[PDB]
């Protein structure tokens, strides 16, 4: 399992769980996607 | 694991490459721009230097026109509110003036006259943007063959845009410039000349889009799989044949019973992808003009079921 | 007022009177084509009209 | 016969099943046991075809079908006349897929070279197992799969595309058809720009990769590299496929009205929802 | 400056030139601008 | 305006000539179409109608 | 404010002088065609009812 | 306070300027958006309905 | 000197031919262009 | 600094002559915007 | 230092930009009291 | 249990921790503040009469 | 304490990006929750405080 | 509380400046949507309303 | 991975724990005074 | 350390975060301190 | 401490003057406040 792989997993992840807590506090599903994958690519996109 | 070859494991760096010079002009030429890690990953991470002559900046001119005429049809639309603009986007449409006006150029800007100005800007980019191709084969000495390549999806936005309209004698037919505005354009044209299905150069445009797609999965998955052998090289195997060659020639010959070469696959594959807009063009002409229900038109050639 | 030639050893010659023309067509072309779409300016109808013409 | 550079390459070797009991080449054909048992299901396919087409009483090509059987047999068994042709039809074909990708597996092992298209084809067996396998399971009839017909294949297809409105909104839908044309797109692309290196403007020398690069370069600004397109063309035609399959395994399983409507909740943000003014305000 | 480098002489006569150019372009737009106010003005 | 030649110095001629050409056709072509279009000028509905052929 | 001279010692003077041509025109057809736009300021418009071309 | 002279050797003004000058014309052009969405701030309407041009 | 490695002298001939030809072209579209108005005016 | 390659004087006699440009623009739309306020003003 | 500007030409940069900025804000400062009078937004 | 820190890697360890106990946190508040037994938000609004 | 030996393996530049990035998120998460509930919108509040819609 | 300083020492001025500067950008920008949305704040609204412009 | 340095890593990852789990445990019993859910 | 970072880095670092901390601490208190008095919503 | 070569001088003097920046920032966003506040009061 690569550097590369985990952080993948674990980008994957945590977007479905801030986009979870995004789409409740926010009032729609579309907030917690966004959010949850703006995250999830600035964490991927930065190496280790 | 085994490696695949989608991704580069190993990234260099090194000069600025300013390319060669055939009978280039360099004073066109720009300066290399920056370089992107995330699309190295993939590619060639060096940008730029862009060549811009004459029928580029004519290219590029007339298309920001176009662009720019859409954009502000489509403020006006949203009555100037941005937040419209951002919620109406791809419902807008720069639509063609309707039917009674033919083709007139009497029509109101507010009622498809806007939409013969941006046309006008696109098409003369588009055909610019085509000299432009063929110039710079010109310079380097290169064979035309994206040119031609070019000019077959350029025949298919001409039917699609201009030579349809003027058989129908009417704008109206012609598409019109949004987002979900274009694909129902499509389905509204599928509708009316009958289940386009039926058309048989409608299904030999599919047949070449498929076909497209399984060569090319074909070719860069034979590419990769000899890539150990130097096989991305695919000029240096063409003029000097190497093993990686013989062995995707003969993996397609025990597998299929007849294989390409290193530059026929090329030709096999300019050829499926440019008879995609060819046919499609033709078919899209016929539409109409020729025939105006092709389901009937295959009951009676074949087909269909009477 | 008497200072703007010194531009042509900024500008390409070749390169900026490409530019103007294409610039001058377009311009010229969307100019006509803004007068035909105004039904009180396009002449082919106006003369239509005038001389009584279909 | 051969080709003048066959020989070195023809050794024994690499084949997952039998190894020496079906390892041989029928005139260019490589035969092993996946290449035996691909000749017996496309064989029996294509005569199954055949007596469905006399049974349909039609020798028409274009009018020859064999359709699966009626939405009343769910995921069961049916007659031969009914569905069960079709149904049979489609274990010789999904056998004979297979069986043509373990060939190629086998035939990627003989020669020493990668995988790449074995997995390749896999996907696109995997898009016709989600047209006829898992769509319908998932659905649980038979009947909503397509018949094996060249026009009445098409009739499926636009009667399911107006099943649900315009097939058009269906966002899956509209990556794999973006996938497909930039595929197109990129496939023209690189035949021609290695058409034109290898074959220059008239009697003078043969390019280089740098001159390609070169091209590209001078043209939009950037090139993908020898490497890199082919990696793109892989790629756009696997993933063309892939959102092909998620478009339609979606599709009458969790969307059920008109696509169109989906597009809905973009224009009632709660922002802009209630805005007048514009297409849907 | 002097990216291209041209001897001052030049771009004077280039210039000139060029403002010849202009000013002929300049004045047949004048008098089709009059012709045309005169026969339907928009003012 | 006597010294107009000295432009074949600055752009090359092919290039004016094949140029200026191409955009003679197109807008010669276009010019046509227009008229063509329009009721009023279009020729042949005007020797149909007038030597009542239609 | 008599100063200016220093922002062209690191600026193109090529680069700005397009970019600023290209964006001065742009603004100002976008402009010409907002007033086309509102029939209070639409000048063939108004020319038109004026004289009762319509 | 007046001492943040240091910050273009923290930031290039090639980058520095491009940016604010793309920035500003932007929330300029945004604001006007907003003013003339609105119609209590749309002055050309605002100007029809005074001067009565309807 | 130039761009396109001629002399004055050949551009005066090749501008002399040009101009020849321009005024032909131009002459023979006036003559259309006064037949046509004469047959039917567009004012 | 400096990136671009021009030096003082250069820099000086550039700004010198498109800030004359930039006045004659000026003045050329106060004259325009004055006679358009003249025909129509919007405040 | 990551541009190789020095301290003088540093501190000269900045004086000329606020100079700009203050002469820019100097003509909002205008538009807005300008708009306020004809059109108050409180 | 020491051996753990030696198969398994510490910074994979920590960051899957740290992301699983927030999000375990994060989905117990939002199931306690969608009851209406233990929102404690609407449940002092009820208290105080401030709804 | 004995805490510092989390200094002495991760990164702290990564460690401070996500830090500040998940407050950030936390604190946007709080305020929207809060702006939920129509008992806690201090604007509507304010408006019905002082009488102004 | 003095020792503030160094976490300059470890992140770039240039990243973090462009970081702190988009973001800030981004959260005046909404927090100033946000109070554009209620027409309790919305100050054109309210103006309009008060000075009897719609 | 030496054998000090995970028995190390270990202790402080036990301490942190113990930690957290009080505090959790001091927050649970605060709710449960608050309202019971069993 | 395999971070780079020693023992007086590593006590330094863990200091100044801790101090940090504490002082938005001290804020998150006076705030929540101040919306309870506001209103309780306890 | 490192990871961008800098020395404690400018640490130091970076961190003073973006300080001074974010005070400034802080008492315009202060003053905004208030005035916002006496305009119409949030509490
Ligand atoms: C309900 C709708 C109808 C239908 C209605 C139509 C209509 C109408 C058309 C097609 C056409 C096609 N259909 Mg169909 N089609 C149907 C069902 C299908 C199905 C299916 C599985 O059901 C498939 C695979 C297809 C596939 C196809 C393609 C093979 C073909 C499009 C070729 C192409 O790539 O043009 C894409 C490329 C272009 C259009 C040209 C673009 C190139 C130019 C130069 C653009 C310039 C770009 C510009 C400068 C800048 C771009 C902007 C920037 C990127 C922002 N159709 C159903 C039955 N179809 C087209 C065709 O030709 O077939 C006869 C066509 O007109
Ligand atoms: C009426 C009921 C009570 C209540 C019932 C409870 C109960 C029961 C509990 C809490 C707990 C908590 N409550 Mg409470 N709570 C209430 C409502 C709230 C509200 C609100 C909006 O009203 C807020 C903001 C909070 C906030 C909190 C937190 C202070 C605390 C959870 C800590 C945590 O999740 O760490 C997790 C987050 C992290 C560890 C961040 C680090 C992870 C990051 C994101 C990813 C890892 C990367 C990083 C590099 C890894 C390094 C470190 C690793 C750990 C190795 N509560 C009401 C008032 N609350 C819990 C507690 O007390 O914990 C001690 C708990 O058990
Ligand atoms: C064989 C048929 C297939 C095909 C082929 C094909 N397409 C082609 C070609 C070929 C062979 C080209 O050579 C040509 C090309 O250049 O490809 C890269 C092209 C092309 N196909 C394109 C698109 C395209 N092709 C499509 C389809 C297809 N093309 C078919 C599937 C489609 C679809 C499916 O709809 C699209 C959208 C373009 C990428 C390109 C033609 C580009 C062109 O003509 O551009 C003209 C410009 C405009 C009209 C608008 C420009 C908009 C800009 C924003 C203007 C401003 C630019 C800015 C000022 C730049 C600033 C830069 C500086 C900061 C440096
Ligand atoms: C996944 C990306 C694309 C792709 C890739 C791809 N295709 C591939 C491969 C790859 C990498 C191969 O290696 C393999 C090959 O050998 O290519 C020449 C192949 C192949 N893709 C083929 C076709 C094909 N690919 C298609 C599509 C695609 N292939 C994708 C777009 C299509 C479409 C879109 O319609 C077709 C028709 C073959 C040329 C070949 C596989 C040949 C094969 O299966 O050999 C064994 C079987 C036979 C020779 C005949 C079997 C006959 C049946 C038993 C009876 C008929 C049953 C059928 C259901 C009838 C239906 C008829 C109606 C629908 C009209
Ligand atoms: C750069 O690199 C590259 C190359 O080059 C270097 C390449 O080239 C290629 C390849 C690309 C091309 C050549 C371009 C053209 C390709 C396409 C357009 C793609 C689509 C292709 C086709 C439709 C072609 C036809 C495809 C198929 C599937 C037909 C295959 C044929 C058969 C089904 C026969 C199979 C036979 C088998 C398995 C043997 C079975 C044997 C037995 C059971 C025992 C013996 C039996 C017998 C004696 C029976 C009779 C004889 C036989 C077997 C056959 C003859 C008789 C028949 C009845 C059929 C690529 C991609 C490339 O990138
Ligand atoms: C929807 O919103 C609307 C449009 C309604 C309202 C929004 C309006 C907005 C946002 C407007 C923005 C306006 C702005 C930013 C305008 C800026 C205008 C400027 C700066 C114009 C400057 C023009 C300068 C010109 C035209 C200079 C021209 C110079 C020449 C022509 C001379 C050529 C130069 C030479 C010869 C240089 C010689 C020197 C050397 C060394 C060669
Ligand atoms: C939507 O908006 C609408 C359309 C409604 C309204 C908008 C209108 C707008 C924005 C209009 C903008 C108009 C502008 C900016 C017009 C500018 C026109 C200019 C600058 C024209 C300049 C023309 C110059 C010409 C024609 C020069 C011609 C010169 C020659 C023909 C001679 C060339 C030969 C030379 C110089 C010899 C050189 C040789 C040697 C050896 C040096
Ligand atoms: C629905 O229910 C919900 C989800 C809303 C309720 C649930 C709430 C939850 C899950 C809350 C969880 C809260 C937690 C776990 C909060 C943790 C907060 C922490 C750990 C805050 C720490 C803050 C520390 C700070 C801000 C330190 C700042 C440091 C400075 C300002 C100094 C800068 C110097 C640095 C960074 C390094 C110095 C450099 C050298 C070289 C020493
Ligand atoms: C969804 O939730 C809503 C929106 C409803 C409410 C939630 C709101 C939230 C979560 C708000 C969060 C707000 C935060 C975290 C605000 C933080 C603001 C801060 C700390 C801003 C700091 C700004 C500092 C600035 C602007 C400093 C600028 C510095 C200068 C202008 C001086 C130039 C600097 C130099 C020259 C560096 C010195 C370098 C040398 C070499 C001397
Ligand atoms: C903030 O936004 C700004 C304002 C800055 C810019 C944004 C602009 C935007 C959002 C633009 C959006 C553009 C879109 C979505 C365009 C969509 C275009 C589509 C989908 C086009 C699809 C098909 C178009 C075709 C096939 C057009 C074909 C046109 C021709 C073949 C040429 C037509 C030529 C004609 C009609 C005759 C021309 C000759 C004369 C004399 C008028
Ligand atoms: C994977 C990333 C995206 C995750 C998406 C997962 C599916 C949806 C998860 C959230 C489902 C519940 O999320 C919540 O639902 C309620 C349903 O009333 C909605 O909330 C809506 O009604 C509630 C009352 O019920 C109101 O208080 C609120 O003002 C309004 O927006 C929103 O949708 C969301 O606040
Ligand atoms: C390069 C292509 C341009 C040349 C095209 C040549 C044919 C042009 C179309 C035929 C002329 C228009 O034909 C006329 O159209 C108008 C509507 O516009 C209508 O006039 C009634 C009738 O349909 C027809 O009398
Ligand atoms: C490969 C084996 C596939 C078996 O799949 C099954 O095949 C038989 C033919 O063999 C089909 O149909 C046949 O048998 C079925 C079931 O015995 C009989 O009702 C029917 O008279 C006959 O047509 C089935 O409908 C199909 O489900």
């Amino acid at each position: 399992v690569s550097e590369f792989a985990f952080r993948l997993m674990m980008a994957a992840v945590i977007f479905v769980g801030v986009g979870i807590m995004f789409a409740f506090a926010g009032g729609h599903w579309f907030v917690g996607l966004v959010v949850g994958g703006l995250v999830a690519a600035f964490f991927a996109a930065t190496p280790n | 694991a085994e490696y695949q070859n989608i991704f580069t494991q190993v990234q260099v760096r090194g000069p600025a490459d300013l390319g060669m010079t055939e009978d280039v002009n360099l004073a066109n030429r720009s300066g290399v721009g920056p370089f992107s890690t995330l699309l190295g990953w993939f590619g060639n991470a060096q940008l730029g230097p862009i060549y811009l002559g004459s029928l580029g900046v004519l290219s590029l001119f007339s298309g920001l026109m176009w662009f720019f005429t859409i954009g502000i049809w489509f403020w006006y639309q949203a009555g100037w509110n941005p937040a419209v603009f951002l919620r109406d986007l791809f419902f807008f449409s720069l639509e063609p003036p309707a039917p009674e006006y033919g083709l007139s150029f009497a029509a109101p800007l507010k009622e498809g006259g806007l939409w013969l100005i941006a046309s006008f800007f696109m098409f003369v980019a588009v055909w610019s943007w085509w000299g432009r191709t063929y110039l710079r084969a010109q310079a380097l000495g290169m064979g035309k063959h994206t040119a031609w390549a070019f000019l077959s999806a350029i025949w298919l936005w001409m039917v699609l845009g201009f030579i349809r309209p003027i058989l129908m004698g009417s704008w109206s037919e012609a598409v019109p410039y949004g987002i979900f505005s274009h694909l129902d354009w499509t389905n509204n044209f599928s509708l009316v000349h009958g289940n386009l299905f039926y058309n048989p150069f409608h299904g030999l445009s599919i047949a070449f889009l498929y076909g497209s797609a399984l060569l090319f999965a074909m070719h860069g998955a034979t590419i990769l799989a000899v890539s150990r052998f130097g096989g991305e090289r695919e000029l240096e195997q063409i003029a000097d044949r190497g093993t990686a060659a013989e062995r995707a020639a003969l993996f397609w010959r025990w597998t299929m019973g007849f294989n390409a070469t290193m530059e026929g696959i090329h030709r096999w594959a300019i050829w499926m992808a440019v008879l995609v807009t060819l046919t499609g063009g033709i078919g899209i002409l016929l539409s109409g003009t020729v025939v105006d229900n092709w389901y009937v038109w295959g009951q009676n050639h074949g087909m269909a079921p009477l | 007022m008497s200072k703007f030639y010194k531009i042509w050893m900024i500008f390409d010659p070749r390169r900026v009177f490409v530019a103007q023309g294409v610039f001058l067509f377009l311009l010229a072309v969307m100019i006509h084509l803004i007068l035909l779409s105004t039904p009180s300016y396009n002449w082919l109808e106006i003369s239509a009209a005038k001389y009584n013409r279909v | 016969a051969l080709l003048s550079f066959e020989r070195k390459y023809r050794v024994p070797g690499g084949t997952l099943v039998g190894g020496n009991l079906f390892d041989f080449w029928v005139g260019p054909f490589y035969v092993g046991f996946f290449g035996v048992a691909t000749f017996f299901f496309a064989a029996l396919g294509i005569i199954l075809i055949a007596w469905s087409a006399v049974l349909q009483g039609t020798w028409n090509p274009q009018l020859i079908s064999v359709y699966p059987p009626a939405l009343e047999y769910g995921l069961g068994g049916a007659p031969l006349a009914k569905g069960g042709l079709w149904q049979i039809i489609t274990i010789c074909a999904t056998g004979a897929f297979v069986s043509w990708a373990l060939r190629e597996v086998e035939i990627c092992r003989k020669l020493g070279i990668g995988y790449h298209i074995p997995f390749a084809f896999a996907f696109a067996i995997l898009a016709y197992l989600t047209l006829v396998l898992f769509r319908p399971v998932m659905m649980g009839a038979w009947g909503y799969a397509f018949p094996y017909g060249i026009w009445t294949h098409l009739d499926w297809v636009s009667n399911t595309g107006y099943t649900y409105g315009n097939f058009h909104y269906n966002p899956a839908h509209m990556i794999a058809i973006t996938f497909f044309f930039t595929n197109a797109l990129a496939l023209a692309l690189h035949g021609a720009l290695v058409l034109s290196a290898a074959n220059p403007e008239k009697g003078k020398e043969m390019r280089t990769p740098d001159h390609e690069d070169t091209f590209f370069r001078d043209l939009v600004g950037y090139s993908i590299g020898t490497l890199g397109i082919h990696r793109l063309g892989l790629l756009l035609s696997l993933s063309a496929v892939f959102f092909s399959a998620l478009c339609m395994i979606i599709t009458g399983t969790i969307w059920f009205d008109q696509w169109v409507d989906w597009w809905q909740w973009w224009v009632k943000l709660p922002w802009w929802a209630n805005i007048p003014g514009g297409i849907n305000g | 400056l002097g990216y291209t480098g041209l001897t001052d002489e030049q771009a004077q006569e280039l210039h000139s030139v060029y403002m010849s150019g202009l000013w002929l372009f300049s004045a047949v737009a004048i008098v089709a601008h009059l012709a045309v106010y005169i026969w339907r003005p928009w003012f």
